[PDB]
């Protein structure tokens, strides 16, 4: 049907503006109103407020009055928020949501707003020396720094190792990203294995094999 | 005129 | 709040205008003539009820459209009937159900002469309405416009009486047979009626009307009308006394006359417009 | 504004049992035409919210009996008489009375399950940072129960909270266990002019801490 | 000109339905909407629907939607009021009315309909006298008690009318659906015993 | 649904006085009130219609006039055909709602009332019934109390109570009170009082 698809990812610096689209609407009946709601990283949800395609009619929160405007095109059934003067704290994933009580919400859009430009990661081996660091099962992980944008996927020996591989979510430092990964494997320490822990960033198209 | 009267003949 | 039409159509709201076709079936009635009943062409209902209710109104300055523009009414509306032209805004319907419930709207015209109508074509516009929707949850105050048109072909009666048909062919046997004509009147409410026939006459009593055959026409020859034996000359006036709900006939007759001199085979064909007077 | 504030922060629980969930409001949301606008909603792992309970009690076409929302005036609750693996991921209330509309804390219905205690790891920067001019030491904590852990950092025996950053995984889902790490930051030159490192966790599970610690310079 | 005539009073037993009449006169029947009113004993005005002349569609009030039903005949140019499952609270008077700019601006004279058991009963009279004797020398009024008697009206006068004027007659009270009344009258203390007061009850109901 | 509240069930008059009724609705109505009237014996007749606008045949002496959620009804001089009840009632949303009603009536002089009671008679006692009457006849104002009293007790139950309408012609009010007993009930106790308050 006419369902609710939004628009793809965006990077913008501090300042500028960007417009955002949520693809479906109908002047057809009065209660299919669109909903904008902000969810930023860790955090629950902002309503930030919703236009009635049809007449429109919109109604804000005092807190985005300033940030936030909503439009709809009733040619296309598409629906617009353009936010001003964005900063760090607008970076979030944005939801439009139809009907009088949000019945239908949307895939979502994430917006990042950093001035960093792409940058290539960099690997760095965590090699265990002292079997001490762990109790007769072995330890092993590799560390990626310094990289721009998310995301970077790490595979272990090609995928051949797919048991006890923590991957942990990426942390931002300076408008840079830091990451880490580990696996565990059964008291074969170097060189009785060969892990290898593999690196892509589709973003800077590098891919990186590093051994441990 | 309203109504309308065509009266169709011959000779 | 959404409306769809009696076939199934959904009707557009909030655009620079919306047409809605509908079919016309006036009758002549007694001080108000009806032109069109929307109860049984429109509906309506509400896709949120149990969150939001729904007040559609008439704001004020609807009126007749196209042809009809000149002429003025009432409205039925929601258990009462308004003048129309509206000059204020009418109460409040309610819409609070999922279930398709007709718009009670109905438009009369208030009669202007004896008997005579208005033609109206497939397509054409027939009133300019307004209307404004308010709900019981936000404070929105929307209107729009709906632009109702004809789909079929009908005549609206501008008096208060109606006749069996506005064009009536009859065919005359060949010089110098005749025939009568079919045509009958009658009111919603008891009248004095008379007519008076018009058109092109040829003579000097003026009974006899001009031979306007295109193709081959006969000379010397006319159509000349008349009831029970005597001779009606045009623009002049028949009486009919009164008339009331049982249709009367005029019992008029169509002969050939003879003027000028001599006549010449062909083609015989003429045109006689009938007028109605209150007496 | 008003402010809605739901309890409990998290709510752990097992396959089959019980589960409510409360919020409650700061003033009346009753609104002007007598309906009032508490809704319920649910978002899943990885999933765009989706709605429960629209008007305090109703269900929205299409949830499962499961569900059930009740309350009134300024207190309401959300009941699952029996908890389905559908069933997980943070759940938000939201009021929509009076404008602006606010939307609740979220509470996270996670699975229940026994407590096992943190296998701490350490390593070292690698040689090759220190060849780049930088030095990070790394801090595995994995497969831990309940969520709920606390790391310190030690140098040469000294207590240090300064270039540490951390980071935490979503439950588990085949341990239903979680996992921590770790990462100090040192400039070359400071990680050189001191001899040992200390991680240091504290996990629900023990009175002390679990210390681990290491050698400069290991390969 | 318009008017609106409607059937006479109805007595129904408890459980049973009644269909009233509005016959429409003076006036385009179709082209104006049909309202109906229902007025209890406390005089409160209850609004129940309209129907309209010339498709027949209706609007209920939801106090009544599922208990009346409003239908027309175009040809006889009538308005029918039916209301099922009667009981005792829908013993009232029903108007039926016209309708123009939002109004009622005609009305029927109105139906009384009566709901109850109670099945016909003449009326028990007794007298009533001061006791010992006229506690005032000017005034002395006596009265009759009329008791048991059903359905209404009853009549009463005070020797053909010949010592009216002092006279109050008292409305009816039902009482286990069965009605009550009373009636007063005060002539001078001296004509009483002196002359002979005695009051005259009818039912026409029973022929008594 | 709209609800209506006149301000005052019964109004005190006098002939040729300048009488106002006023009407209150819960929320607006564009100008959609009504007003009617309706004589003592039943007959209900249609004076003004949208506020202002008086009905074909009313009396000149009629006016209305108001706004949103408050309207009023006028007579500018009071005749003895304008004693009656008259309601206000809306139209701007159904279901249509109406008024409580407000009653005129003719001011006078004060009067207190004239009391009697009358034992239970014999024709009665010997049908095993036994009422006892008691009459309040022309007494001004309208509102009055009445108790009955046993030996001493007060009872409060097999009590009928009637009122007539404002008299035409003393423009006086009268009430009648009935205290019904089983004659075994009757026979039992030794007093029997009516209390006119």
């Amino acid at each position: 049907q006419v369902q609710l698809q939004q628009s793809g990812a965006e990077l913008a610096t501090p300042g500028a503006s960007v417009k955002m689209s949520c693809k479906a609407s109908g002047y057809t009946s009065t209660n299919y109103w669109i909903h904008w709601v902000k969810q930023r990283p860790g955090q629950g949800l902002e309503w930030i407020g919703y236009i009635n395609p049809t007449s429109g009619y919109t109604e804000y929160n005092q807190n985005f009055k300033d940030k936030a405007t909503l439009t709809a095109d009733k040619s296309s059934s598409t629906a617009y928020m353009q936010l001003t003067s964005l900063t760090s704290e607008d970076s979030a994933v944005y939801y439009c949501a139809r009907g009088v009580i949000r019945d239908f919400w949307g895939q979502g859009t994430t917006l990042t707003v950093s001035s960093a430009k792409t940058t290539p990661p960099s690997v760095y081996p965590l090699a265990p020396g002292s079997a001490a660091q762990t109790n007769s099962m072995v330890t092993l992980g590799c560390l990626v720094k310094g990289y721009f944008p998310e995301p970077v996927t790490v595979t272990w020996n090609s995928g051949s190792l797919s048991s006890g591989v923590h991957t942990f979510p990426a942390v931002l430092q300076s408008d840079l990203y830091t990451l880490s990964s580990s696996v565990t494997v059964p008291s074969s320490p170097r060189p009785s294995e060969t892990v290898t822990c593999n690196v892509a960033h589709p973003a800077s198209s590098t891919k990186v094999d590093k051994k441990i | 005129a309203d109504v309308t009267i065509t009266v169709n003949g011959k000779v | 709040f959404a409306c769809k039409t009696a076939n199934g159509t959904a009707i557009p709201i909030g655009g620079g205008s919306a047409n809605v076709y509908v079919n016309l079936a006036p009758v002549v009635n007694v001080g108000q003539n009806l032109v069109v009943d929307l109860s049984t062409q429109i509906f309506c209902h509400n896709d949120y009820p149990e969150t939001i209710t729904d007040y559609v109104t008439l704001q004020r300055g609807s009126a007749y459209g196209g042809v009809l523009s000149n002429f003025s009414g009432t409205v039925k509306y929601s258990g009462s009937s308004y003048p129309f032209p509206t000059t204020s805004e009418t109460p409040r319907v309610v819409y609070n159900s999922r279930t398709d419930k007709p718009w009670p709207v109905a438009l009369y015209l208030t009669p202007v002469s004896s008997a005579g109508g208005v033609a109206i074509k497939a397509g054409s516009l027939i009133a300019v309405l307004i209307l404004r929707q308010t709900n019981n949850y936000n404070s929105d105050d929307f209107q729009f416009v709906w632009n109702i048109y004809a789909n079929n072909d009908v005549v609206v009666p501008t008096g208060g009486c109606d006749v069996s048909a506005r064009d009536v062919t009859v065919t005359l046997p060949d010089y110098p047979g005749s025939v009568p004509i079919p045509l009958t009147v009658y009111c919603a409410k008891s009248q004095n009626l008379g007519y008076y026939l018009s058109g092109t006459t040829a003579d000097a009593g003026n009974s006899i009307f001009t031979n306007t055959a295109s193709f081959s026409p006969a000379q010397g020859v006319g159509v000349q009308l008349t009831r029970n034996g005597t001779i009606i000359p045009a623009n002049n006036t028949v009486s009919l006394g009164a008339v009331g709900t049982s249709a009367v006939s005029l019992g008029l007759t169509a002969n050939y006359a003879r003027t000028g001199g001599q006549v010449t085979a062909g083609n015989v064909q003429s045109i006689i417009g009938v007028t109605f007077v209150y007496q | 504004e008003l402010v809605m504030t739901q309890t409990p922060l998290s709510l752990p629980v097992s396959l089959g049992d019980q589960a409510s969930i409360s919020c409650r409001s700061s003033q009346n949301i009753v609104h002007n035409n007598g309906n009032t606008y508490l809704e319920w909603y649910l978002q899943s792992p990885g999933q765009s919210p989706k709605l429960l309970i629209y008007k305090v009690s109703n269900r929205f076409s299409g949830v499962p009996d499961r569900f059930s929302g009740s309350g009134s005036g300024t207190d309401f609750t959300l009941k699952i008489s029996r908890v389905e693996a559908e069933d997980l991921g943070v759940y938000y209330c939201f009021q929509g009375s009076h404008v602006p509309f606010t939307f609740g804390s979220g509470t996270k219905l996670e699975i229940k399950r026994a407590d096992a205690a943190p296998t701490v790891s350490i390593f070292p920067p690698s040689s090759e940072q220190l060849t780049s001019g930088g030095a990070s030491v790394v801090c595995f904590l994995n497969n831990f129960y309940p969520k709920d852990i606390n790391v310190k950092w030690k140098i040469d025996g000294s207590e240090r909270q300064n270039g540490v950053l951390n980071s935490w995984t979503d439950q588990d889902s085949k341990d239903s266990t979680y996992s921590m790490s770790s990462t100090l930051t040192l400039t070359k030159d400071e990680y050189e002019r001191h001899n040992s490192y200390t991680c240091e966790a504290t996990h629900k599970t023990s009175t002390s801490p679990i210390v681990k610690s290491f050698n400069r310079n290991e390969c």
